């Protein structure tokens, strides 16, 4: 509208500190939901190994579990090297 | 600039954490032998010291269960010099 | 107070109690008590006078001391059980501390001195919250830890509360002090039956709240806080004197009124457990409360005390106080005895 | 051990400087001179700034773990609750501000 | 060996404070078209020594104190805490390497307000106590922004370890991503240390500011040393926090030289500011904190919690 | 129990006795109330830290926060009492006797 | 809980912190994890009246892990006996232990 | 209660790896790749057995 | 002139430079010419204690390499 | 003697408590509590609670106790009676230190005392954990979990603090 724009003019003239404060806070609450790289923050936190990775007893039918760390199977960190 | 550098630091952290993981089996194997030796040594001195105490069973457990229980500091260093005990107990907390 | 802020504060008083009632963790129970105490202080202070400030201070000191003892009991319980679950306590010292802490919060004798003074020093609406809603959280905790409570301790607190409440009320002319001692006496019935059947603790609590709420509401309707100011009601609102009479007889536990029901059901449970002496002593001692309820009925409804000339001016104006739920409450306070088996919904 | 030694040394020296600051003037032997609770009255405003500092300071205690909290896998929950705390800290300020809790005029 | 290290920190601190008094008078002098001390020693280099001797052999003031124990405790606390603030600082290596060194510095500075309170209590004067309480209210108010600003910067560093701030700024000074926080941080340090234009303890609006008023006080020198040690320390902390110096493990002295220059320049800016502006009113500096810095600091804290998450730039934990 | 618990439990007991035995200043009794919380904080922290109850590590903070908030409320009441009477003496808080 | 709203709605408000053998950050175990697990599983479902009798062995071991009262009694006996013999010169510490 | 069973000192004797942590850190990545099999058997034993006495071999 | 302010600043600069230089040099003196080991977490302290045992002289900063292998 | 640092600190902890619990003038009562708080933090540090210990200094000493001393100056004391110059204050102080001294005497001599609970006097170090080699601080991990595990705790704690601001403004307005 134009009533809305006039109001934004009056505060920007009288209370620039508060206008900046509400603008910065608004970005803080909105941008994370819109950012495409937010998903990588979760992935990186899950790629950090704080605990020993306890091995599994090989019953004989876990095709997707590697037998050696350098085998192809298992989660890769290729995306992280490029990121 | 902060984003790129913090991404690289996260990659460096994973490298450091994976070096630890590679070494944990060796460190675990040593720790187990060290703990078991100290307990065996305490037991030998218990047999000597408590030889004439009436009713004493040497090496008796205080738990009903026969499951392995991690010893507490007193059980491991109970009969030892104060310097080693002090280092084992407060050395990490007091290091700078 | 800004009316919106008054609403938020009341909702926080309720939230604190609700947190106590839904928590499975001792820390959250403690937080609920802390939140409740914080929110109730303003409603006690709201009329700004030295008496309201003294009552708020006396209440704060009593409740804060109780809450520290509660936390001490929780921590001792953690040391001896390694867990936080709201349930039976695992150490007899923790049990004693928590029982005493909850007795202090309830105002049970011999931790009772604050109840008459705090009630007297605050408005009628605040006293209504203090003597009804504030009992819910401590009772809900006692309801869950009772298997670990020392039997002698809890019964001793009950007997003393019935004795002190009965004797304390005999010497009172202030309505708020009468309701405070009546609350102390009724508290002893609730805890006396708790070891045997906690469901009857809930029954007595619900009926006590309804009758107490009815009394405060009728006192608020005419802005009466003393016996002699209540003695003018016959010459202003005669119907109110009849309603006051019925409720006071009900609080006295007289058949066939509703207030007999909790006394009747508690006596039954105690006798099933071969407790004969204690219910007989409690029933007899409750005659003290009936006496100073009956004294009020004499000055309010059954005789006509002298009026004043300026009372004629009041005849020309209507009652404009809300008196919320009063018609429903007064009926429940008096005419519920035929529906006594409905107490099983509390099981 | 080192931290204890440092604290002991720092406050030991401070103590020695204080006592010699009080004794060294007595070397002069200056002449003798022979020539010289309750409210304050305290303003409520000065009490209310101290209380506001405390309540704001307690909310800061809850925010201090944020650097560690960001290492979690449940980032969406963590970020929601972090912004929730800071916003309630802002709401406390807004309430104080709009009821003239931040004024100094009598 | 460690005892040598402590003394190689304490003694130079006291000497820097002594000669900062000379630098302040000469810098303020030249900004005022004059010289400042240039008679007592060449270029006034002996002036700090003459002042120090003079103060310590001066007669103690009157009147007598209201509390002897609090009268003695306040200067001990002020100076003891001032020196303690230096022990975790990485220059580039700290005397005490704390995992929570930043939190240690926050905690110790929050205790510095007690010397103000105790010296007001021991002043035996109603008006002097009221002056102390106004000073405390100023100090604690600006502690709020320092803590929140500090928390916001650490969200880019990742820990409370002071030496981790060095690693965080290996590529770039934190002042670039965080100049709005640096601005408010720098002013808060001025207000925290009661420096102009926030030096109301030395102002004209206090009930005790009148020249002919008297109350128990002193020793002046010890309180003065404690204050100026905090000025230097805050500016050292400011440099580490926002102007991180590169550290070469094989040439640590290069870090120290570059790090010392930045701290000196920041300290000189305190003197620069004192020469340039009038003094705030007490209600106006409260308004600056509660109605300007604090709303903006809360907003920037929200931003700096969100920014690393949405950019995928969360720093490491270790 | 371990030896330290004896002293922490003594400290709580001492501050509780100090709380229940008033003198004159209402302020002196509030300090005993805060002393009680400090001993609870220490005993809670020792139990939780020694047992490695990881998620309970946050409990001492919540204790401290809620107790400080309750101490702010207590101090506010003390100031209102001091405004009415000019001192924080508890012997002036005896109107409700009648 | 008095009102078990959590179970009805299936929302975990505070159960996550009630016991030390629940899920912890980074799978850090409490020191007495095994004992608490065994006591909880023994007593599960049977009610507290039965559990106070039929899981006494598990609870006694769990309590020993928590407060180590019997372990410290046994250590004190050995240490008391040892210093008695050193006073009488009838025992000598080995090279290790020094 | 029973007697806690402990292995003899001779049963605990092995040739130790007497190198410093910096040596171990430097070799850690190759050591992790080359010695994975015996290391992972040991760690599977320790987590399954929950008893150091059961994994000494 | 303004450059007569520098001598007092130089004295300040030398005083502020000394604590940082001293700590670095004393650390290398006390840890065999190397940086003092940083142990913020139990794992790092665990390795430092192991080095103290491995050294054979009870100093964690005495490093043993492949010469100890056999 | 450094191996009994925790016990020695806890003795000082009790002595400080007897300090302000005998209730001298509020000015010195605050001093006893401040010293007790500082010693209290020291005990927590020696159990591995570095963050918890520093919270005491930052929030309890730098926050709550500053406000207590602030309020004491304005509303309570301006000058104090000499510490231990009153009959009851000194008698209470002497009584407390005698009880503490005897508890310490018997616990050290018999290595065990019994009051309500059974206490062992071997030394607090004997109960410590013998396995530590993680790459993080467990205490810090538990506190950080407030924002992931403790959503409900944050809400009620946040609500209580906000209500505290509102309530205290209500209480102090005076009308
Ligand atoms: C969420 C779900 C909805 C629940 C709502 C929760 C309450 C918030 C709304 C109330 C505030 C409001 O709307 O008006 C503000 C508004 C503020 O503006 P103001 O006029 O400028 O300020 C005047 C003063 O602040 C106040 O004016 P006053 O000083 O002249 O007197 C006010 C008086 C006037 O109210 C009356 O008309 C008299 C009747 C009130 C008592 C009846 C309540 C029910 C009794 C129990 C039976 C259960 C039903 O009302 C009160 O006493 C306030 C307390 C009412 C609750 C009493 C506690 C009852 C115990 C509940 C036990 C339940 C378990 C049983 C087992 O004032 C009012 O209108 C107050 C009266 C509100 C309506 C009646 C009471 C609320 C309805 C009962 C709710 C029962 C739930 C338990 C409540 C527990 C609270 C601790
Ligand atoms: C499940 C729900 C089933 C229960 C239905 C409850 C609906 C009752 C709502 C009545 C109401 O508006 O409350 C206003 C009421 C104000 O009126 P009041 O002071 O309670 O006295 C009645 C007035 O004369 C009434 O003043 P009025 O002249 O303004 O009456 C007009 C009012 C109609 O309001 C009425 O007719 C009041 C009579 C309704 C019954 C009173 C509630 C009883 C609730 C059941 C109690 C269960 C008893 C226990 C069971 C038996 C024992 C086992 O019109 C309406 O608002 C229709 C209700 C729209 C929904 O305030 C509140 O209830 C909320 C605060
Ligand atoms: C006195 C007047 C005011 C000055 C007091 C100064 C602060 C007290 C010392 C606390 C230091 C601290 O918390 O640093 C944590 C620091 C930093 O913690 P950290 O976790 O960063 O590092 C510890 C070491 N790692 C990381 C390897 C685990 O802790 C230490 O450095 C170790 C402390 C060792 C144990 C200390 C025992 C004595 C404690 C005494 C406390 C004060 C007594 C009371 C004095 C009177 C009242 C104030
Ligand atoms: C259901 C099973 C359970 C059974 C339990 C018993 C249920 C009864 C209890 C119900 C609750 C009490 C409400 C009873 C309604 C009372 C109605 C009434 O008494 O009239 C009021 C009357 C009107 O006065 P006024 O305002 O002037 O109006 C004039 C009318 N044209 O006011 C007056 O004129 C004043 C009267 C003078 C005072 C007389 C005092 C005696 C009153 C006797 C009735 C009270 C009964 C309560 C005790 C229970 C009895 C068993
Ligand atoms: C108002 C504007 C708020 C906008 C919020 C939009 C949220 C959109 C959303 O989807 O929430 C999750 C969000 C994005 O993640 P998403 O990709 O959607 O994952 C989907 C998996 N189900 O998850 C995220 O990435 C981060 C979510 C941050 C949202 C924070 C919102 C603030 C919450 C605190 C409110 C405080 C209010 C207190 C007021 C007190 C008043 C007394
Ligand atoms: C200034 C422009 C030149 C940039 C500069 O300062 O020189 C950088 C030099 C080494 O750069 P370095 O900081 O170690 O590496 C950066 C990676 N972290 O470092 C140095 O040369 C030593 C510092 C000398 C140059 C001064 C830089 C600091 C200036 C701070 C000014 C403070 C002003 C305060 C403003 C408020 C008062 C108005
Ligand atoms: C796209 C563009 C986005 C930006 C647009 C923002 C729109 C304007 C925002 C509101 C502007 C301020 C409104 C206002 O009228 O301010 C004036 C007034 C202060 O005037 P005052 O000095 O107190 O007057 C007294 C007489 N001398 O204000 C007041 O009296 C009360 C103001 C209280 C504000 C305190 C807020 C503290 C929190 C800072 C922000 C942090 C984020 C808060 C959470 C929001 C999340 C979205
Ligand atoms: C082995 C485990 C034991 C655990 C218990 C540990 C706590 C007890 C040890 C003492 C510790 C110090 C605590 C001191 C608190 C009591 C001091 C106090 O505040 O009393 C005030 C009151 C006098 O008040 P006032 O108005 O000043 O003077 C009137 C008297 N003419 O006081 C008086 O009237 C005189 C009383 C002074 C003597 C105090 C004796 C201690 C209090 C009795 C505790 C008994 C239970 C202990 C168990
Ligand atoms: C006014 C302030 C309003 C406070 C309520 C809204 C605040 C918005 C922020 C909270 C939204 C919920 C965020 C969330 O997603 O948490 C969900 C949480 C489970 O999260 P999860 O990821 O599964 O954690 C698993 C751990 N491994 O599951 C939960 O914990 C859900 C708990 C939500 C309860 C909120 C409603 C409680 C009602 C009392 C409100 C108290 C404040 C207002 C009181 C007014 C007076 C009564
Ligand atoms: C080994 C070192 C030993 C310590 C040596 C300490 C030497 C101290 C020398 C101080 C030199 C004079 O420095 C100057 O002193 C006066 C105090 O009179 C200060 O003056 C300031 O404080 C006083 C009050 O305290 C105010 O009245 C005055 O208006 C204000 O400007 C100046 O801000 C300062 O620049």
């Amino acid at each position: 509208a134009e009533r809305v724009a006039a109001f934004l003019k009056n505060v920007w003239a009288k209370e620039p500190v508060l206008v900046a404060s509400f603008a910065i806070a608004g970005l803080a609450v909105i941008l994370p939901t819109l950012s495409p790289y937010t998903k990588y923050s979760l992935m990186i936190n899950r790629a950090t190994p704080y605990n020993y990775p306890v091995p599994l007893r090989d019953d004989g039918n876990m095709p997707d579990v590697p037998s050696h760390p350098q085998d192809p199977q298992g989660p890769s960190l290729e995306w992280l090297k490029r990121l | 600039s902060m984003m790129k550098w913090n991404r690289e630091r996260r990659r460096l952290q994973i490298e450091d954490f994976e070096a630890r993981i590679a070494l944990m089996p060796l460190l675990q194997a040593e720790k187990d032998r060290r703990v078991l030796q100290m307990l065996r040594e305490n037991l030998e001195e218990e047999a000597t010291v408590m030889k004439d105490v009436p009713g004493w069973k040497v090496g008796e457990s205080v738990f009903h269960t026969t499951r392995w229980v991690t010893p507490m500091m007193g059980e491991l260093y109970g009969l030892r010099a104060s310097e080693e005990v002090l280092s084992a107990t407060y050395g990490f907390i007091w290091y700078t | 107070m800004n009316p919106i802020i008054f609403i938020i504060i009341l909702l926080t008083i309720m939230l604190g109690t609700i947190i106590v009632m839904i928590s499975s963790h001792w820390l959250l129970v403690w937080i609920g008590f802390e939140m409740n105490m914080l929110a109730i202080i303003p409603i006690m202070m709201k009329n700004h006078n030295p008496r309201a400030t003294e009552a708020s201070t006396k209440y704060f000191l009593t409740q804060s001391t109780a809450s520290m003892l509660l936390m001490m009991a929780v921590i001792i319980n953690l040391m001896f059980s390694g867990q936080w679950t709201v349930m039976k306590l695992f150490n007899p010292m923790a049990s004693m501390l928590m029982t005493m802490a909850l007795a202090m919060k309830l105002g049970m004798a011999p931790f009772h001195f604050w109840v008459p003074e705090v009630t007297q020093g605050i408005p009628l609406s605040s006293g209504l919250i203090l003597l009804t809603w504030q009992k819910l959280a401590p009772m809900s905790v006692l309801y869950q830890i009772f298997p670990s409570i020392n039997l002698n301790l809890i019964l001793t607190l009950s007997v003393l509360s019935i004795l002190i409440g009965g004797w304390g009320g005999l010497n009172q002319t202030q309505l708020r002090k009468i309701m405070a001692y009546s609350s102390i006496a009724h508290m002893g019935w609730m805890t006396a039956v708790l070891p045997y059947n906690p469901t009857m603790t809930l029954l007595n609590l619900i009926i006590y709240i309804i009758m107490t709420s009815t009394m405060f509401t009728m006192f608020m309707a005419n802005s009466t806080t003393t016996t002699l100011s209540l003695s003018h009601t016959w010459n202003k609102t005669p119907i109110m004197t009849v309603l006051i009479l019925a409720t006071l007889l009900s609080m006295g536990g007289l058949p066939p009124l509703s207030g007999f029901m909790p006394k009747w059901m508690i006596i039954q449970e105690m006798t099933k457990n071969n407790s004969i002496i204690l219910p007989t002593f409690m029933a007899i001692t409750a005659l003290l409360n009936l006496y100073f309820y009956m004294r009020l009925t004499y000055s309010t409804t059954l005789t006509m005390f002298p009026s004043t000339n300026n009372m004629k001016m009041k005849w020309q104006f209507p009652l404009m106080k809300k008196m919320t739920f009063l018609p429903t409450m007064v009926v429940l306070s008096t005419m519920m005895l035929p529906l006594t088996p409905m107490l099983s919904v509390l099981e | 051990m080192n931290l204890m030694l440092a604290l002991l040394t720092n406050f030991t020296l401070a103590t020695l400087l204080v006592i010699i600051a009080f004794w060294l003037p007595q070397l002069n032997v200056y002449s003798e001179k022979t020539s010289p609770s309750a409210r304050l009255p305290f303003s409520m405003k000065f009490f209310l700034v101290a209380i506001t500092f405390l309540l704001f300071d307690l909310e800061i205690a809850l925010l201090l773990p944020l650097p560690w909290a960001s290492q979690t896998a449940n980032l969406n929950t963590m970020l929601t609750m972090a912004l929730f705390l800071i916003i309630l800290l802002a709401v406390s300020l807004a309430y104080e501000w709009t009821q003239k809790g931040l004024e100094w005029t009598e | 060996m460690f005892m040598i290290n402590i003394l190689m920190l304490i003694i130079p601190i006291l000497l820097a404070v002594a000669f900062l008094t000379l630098v302040e008078r000469k810098v303020l002098g030249y900004m005022q078209l004059r010289k400042g001390p240039n008679v007592v020693g060449p270029y006034g280099l002996l002036q700090p020594i003459a002042d120090a001797i003079k103060l310590f052999i001066k007669e103690p003031l009157r009147p007598a104190t209201s509390s002897a124990s609090m009268f003695i405790l306040a200067p001990i606390m002020a100076l003891g805490l001032a020196l303690t603030m230096w022990i975790p600082l990485p220059m580039p290596y700290p005397l005490i390497n704390m995992n929570l060194g930043v939190l240690f510095m926050l905690a110790m500075s929050s205790l510095a307000v007690y010397s103000i309170l105790w010296s007001g209590w021991a002043s035996n004067s109603k008006y002097a106590l009221i002056g102390a309480l106004r000073a405390v209210a100023q100090t604690i108010s600006y502690e709020v922004t320092l803590a929140i600003i500090l928390l916001s910067v650490l969200l880019m560093s990742g820990s409370f370890t002071l030496s981790t701030l060095i690693t965080t700024q290996e590529q770039m000074w934190l002042i670039l991503p965080a100049w709005p926080l640096a601005m408010m941080w720098f002013i808060s340090t001025l207000a925290e240390t009661n420096r102009a234009p926030f030096d109301l303890t030395e102002g004209e609006s206090e009930l005790v500011s009148g020249f002919n008023v008297e109350y128990a006080a002193g020793p002046f020198a010890l309180f003065f040393m404690a204050e100026y040690a905090n000025i230097i320390m805050m500016n050292i902390f400011t440099a580490i926090l926002f102007l991180g110096t590169s550290h070469n493990p094989h040439m640590p002295e290069l870090y120290t030289i570059n790090f010392t220059i930045k701290s000196l320049l920041l300290t000189m800016s305190f003197l620069w500011i004192r020469a340039s502006y009038p003094r705030f009113r007490y209600d106006q500096l409260m308004h600056l904190l509660w109605k300007n810095f604090l709303p903006l600091t809360l907003a920037l804290c929200m931003w700096h919690v969100s920014l690393p998450i949405l950019t995928s730039g969360i720093p490491p934990q270790t | 129990m371990s030896m330290v618990y004896m002293n922490i439990m003594m400290a709580f007991t001492v501050s509780l006795v100090g709380l229940l035995m008033y003198r004159s200043h209402l302020m002196s009794s509030l300090l005993c109330l805060e002393g009680m919380m400090l001993s609870l904080f220490v005993m809670a922290a020792l139990t939780i830290l020694n047992s490695h109850f990881t998620l309970a590590s946050m409990m001492p903070i919540i204790l401290l926060v809620f107790a400080a908030c309750e101490a702010a409320l207590g101090l506010s009441l003390l100031v209102m009492v001091s405004n009415t009477y000019g001192t924080d003496y508890v012997q002036n808080l005896n109107l409700l006797q009648c | 809980p008095f009102f078990d709203v959590q179970k009805r709605l299936g929302v975990d408000l505070d159960r996550w912190m009630t016991i030390q053998s629940a899920e912890q950050p980074h799978k850090i175990p409490s020191r007495c994890h095994a004992f608490e697990k065994e006591w909880i599983e023994c007593a599960h479902g049977i009610g507290s009246i039965r559990a106070e009798k039929e899981c006494k062995i598990e609870f006694e071991d769990f309590r020993e892990c928590l407060l180590r009262q019997k372990t410290m009694k046994r250590l004190h006996a050995i240490r008391r006996q040892r210093e008695k013999l050193i006073k009488e010169g009838k025992y000598t510490p080995p090279p290790h232990h020094s | 209660p029973g007697i806690v069973e402990l292995p003899s000192l001779e049963d605990l004797k092995v040739q130790e790896v007497k190198v410093s942590s910096s040596v171990l850190k430097a070799a850690a990545h190759h050591y992790g790749a080359q010695c994975d099999k015996p290391n992972k058997e040991f760690m599977l034993c320790r987590w399954e057995e929950k008893d150091p006495r059961r994994c000494l071999e | 002139m303004w450059f007569e302010v520098l001598p007092g600043i130089a004295v300040m600069g030398v005083c502020l430079f000394i604590p940082g230089m001293a700590t670095a040099r004393i650390h290398r003196f006390s840890n065999g010419g190397k940086e003092k080991r940083v142990a913020h977490y139990p794992y790092q302290w665990y390795l430092m204690e192991r080095d103290r045992r491995v050294s054979g002289v009870n100093r964690s900063y005495v490093s043993k390499g492949l010469e100890n292998i056999d | 003697m450094m191996l009994y640092i925790v016990f020695i600190l806890s003795v000082i902890f009790v002595m400080g408590f007897v300090g302000f619990s005998s209730k001298p003038s509020p000015i010195y009562g605050g001093l006893g509590l401040i010293v007790s708080g500082g010693v209290g933090c020291g005990i927590v540090l020696n159990f591995g609670g570095s963050f918890l210990g520093l919270m005491v200094f930052l929030i309890y000493l730098g926050g709550m106790m500053v406000v207590f001393g602030y309020t004491t100056a304005m509303a309570t004391e301006q000058y104090p009676e000499i510490w231990l110059s009153n009959k009851a204050v000194l008698g209470a102080f002497v009584t407390g230190l005698l009880m503490e001294f005897f508890m310490v005497y018997y616990v050290l001599k018999d290595k065990e005392v019994e009051v309500v609970f059974e206490f062992n006097g071997l030394g607090d170090w004997v109960i410590y954990d013998t396995g530590d080699s993680g790459f993080f601080s467990e205490e810090a991990m538990g506190i950080a979990a407030l924002y992931s595990y403790g959503t409900w705790l944050v809400i009620v704690t946040g609500w209580s603090l906000l209500i505290g601001v509102v309530v205290i403004m209500e209480i102090t307005r005076g009308n």
